[PDB]
């Protein structure tokens, strides 16, 4: 009863990516995606995520998130696709031939916003999310309300679309 | 993330209890962790926690009073060595920790009631 | 008119349980009723009834699980002979039958749960 | 920190009281007072009062509650005080120089409505309340209105005055 992944022609792509300008750290602003649900009972801090340029042209990816007592840190590798702008999983191999992972670049100013999409394909299942970075903790309106149209244009109603809470702890590390 | 358990639990005699924390369709190749929190007089402690992927049994710290599987869209736990003193609310916390992007889910927490057996 | 009562007791070993119910100021002429009753399975039942005027030991039915005192604003009730198979909600009804005008008040109860001692 | 009881002088009493003409069973449309406290999660279940005339002008005083699996009537006895349309407690004596129980129709026409007012006053504190009574369960919204209004001058908040739910266990018999 998951909502379908769209189909990629609805899914922009940052025309000419410039991965040099792309590094560096982005804030969750905003998170949409067929497995998110917001729910005022249970808000969702902010994190962020933190990409690395390796010298082969991929991505370390860093989270950092605020848990309980301590700082904590997870890791993907984003390996360049077909496209600029487009990647996959470091480790998608070992996953084998009915799993795929696509990260797409939707639209990005490099210092200001990013939108991107995030699709794991499985056998029976198919998981995808939107999430709009920051370069600070907050955006604009207009860029909000855009990621929020953006969403539904990509079959998500409004409750599978949350903004994460601003904090001081570890995100700023 | 919606996260549904149990509102009440007694401990059994033996100091042990069993529930469900379900949540939202983890899929295969995501890397799900569970960590359950104790909250009692208002602090809240880390009881255990286990990384996996769906369908395994879980691996949770030696010596752990945690026991588990994971089926479907849940957890299937089981806290034992309770005593009367660890009575509290156990909150169940799902996130999905791998591939990108991080997203989680809390649950309202299981109240668990634990009374001492008697010295025979 | 606001009951109020404790929102979870567990019984003793020994099948115990003691509460307050508290309501508005009855005044030492009126004549006041608490009836306790339980509800599981979405089933009521009365598990005990008293009259009394403020102040005063509570007199409960001959061979009522129910004992109590009358003090002020409130009853300070002991429920025994519980088992198990008792666990319950139980709420405290509270009526000013005299003089006129009657009126009430009612409880949302207090949860006891009931576990049986081990055969030793 | 109960409500003190109103001046006698602001609770009307109705003229030339028809004793011969109340008799009857009344529905408690509306209650209020300072020990009357609405509350949303516990609405209070309507009543009736029954008012025998007796051979001595007083009254025997019969409340029909519905209780848990049964119906259960209440007994008082109303011994006619100074003015028609007054009276006091039938065993008023047995609680001693101190207490004192006073009941006075405010107001009615005999075969519609009744406005009734209470007052308990013992050494250290004093009760009193005002309840509306109807021939049927219902009653005409400006004559609750007024109810309102009346309980209020008699320095009753809102909250204070509750309308009991009409129902058709045991009060109709």
């Amino acid at each position: 009863d998951l909502i379908p992944a769209p189909p990629l022609s609805k899914v922009p792509l940052q025309q000419n990516f410039q991965d040099n300008q792309f590094h560096g750290k982005w804030y969750v602003v905003g998170l949409a995606g067929n497995r998110i649900l917001r729910d005022d009972q249970h808000p969702m801090n902010m994190y962020a995520t933190i990409y690395e340029l390796k010298e082969d042209k991929s991505y370390n990816v860093t989270s950092v998130i605020s848990s309980h007592k301590k700082c904590e840190y997870t890791i993907a590798t984003f390996v360049p696709g077909s496209q600029p702008g487009e990647f996959t999983l470091g480790n998608i191999k070992s996953y084998g031939d009915k799993t795929s992972y696509l990260v797409r670049v939707v639209s990005t100013d490099y210092n200001q916003y990013a939108v991107v999409f995030f699709k794991l394909a499985e056998d029976n299942a198919e998981f995808f999310a939107i999430t709009i970075y920051g370069r600070t903790k907050e955006l604009a309106s207009e860029l909000k309300e855009n990621f929020i149209r953006f969403s539904k244009s990509l079959g998500l109603p409004e409750n599978h679309i949350v903004f994460p809470v601003p904090i001081d702890q570890c995100i700023d590390g | 993330m919606h996260v549904a358990q149990p509102a009440v639990v007694l401990a059994s005699s033996r100091g042990i209890a069993s529930f469900v924390c379900e949540y939202a369709s983890p899929g295969k190749a995501t890397e799900v962790r569970v960590t359950v929190l104790r909250q009692a007089d208002s602090q809240v402690t880390e009881v255990c926690a286990a990384t996996y992927m769906m369908g395994n049994e879980l691996t949770f710290l030696d010596d752990s009073i945690c026991t588990g599987t994971s089926s479907g869209n849940q957890v299937n736990l089981t806290i034992q060595g309770l005593r009367a003193m660890d009575t509290g609310l156990y909150i169940c916390k799902v996130e999905l920790m791998y591939p990108p992007p991080y997203y989680l889910g809390i649950g309202n927490g299981t109240q668990i009631y634990v009374i001492d057996p008697e010295p025979c």
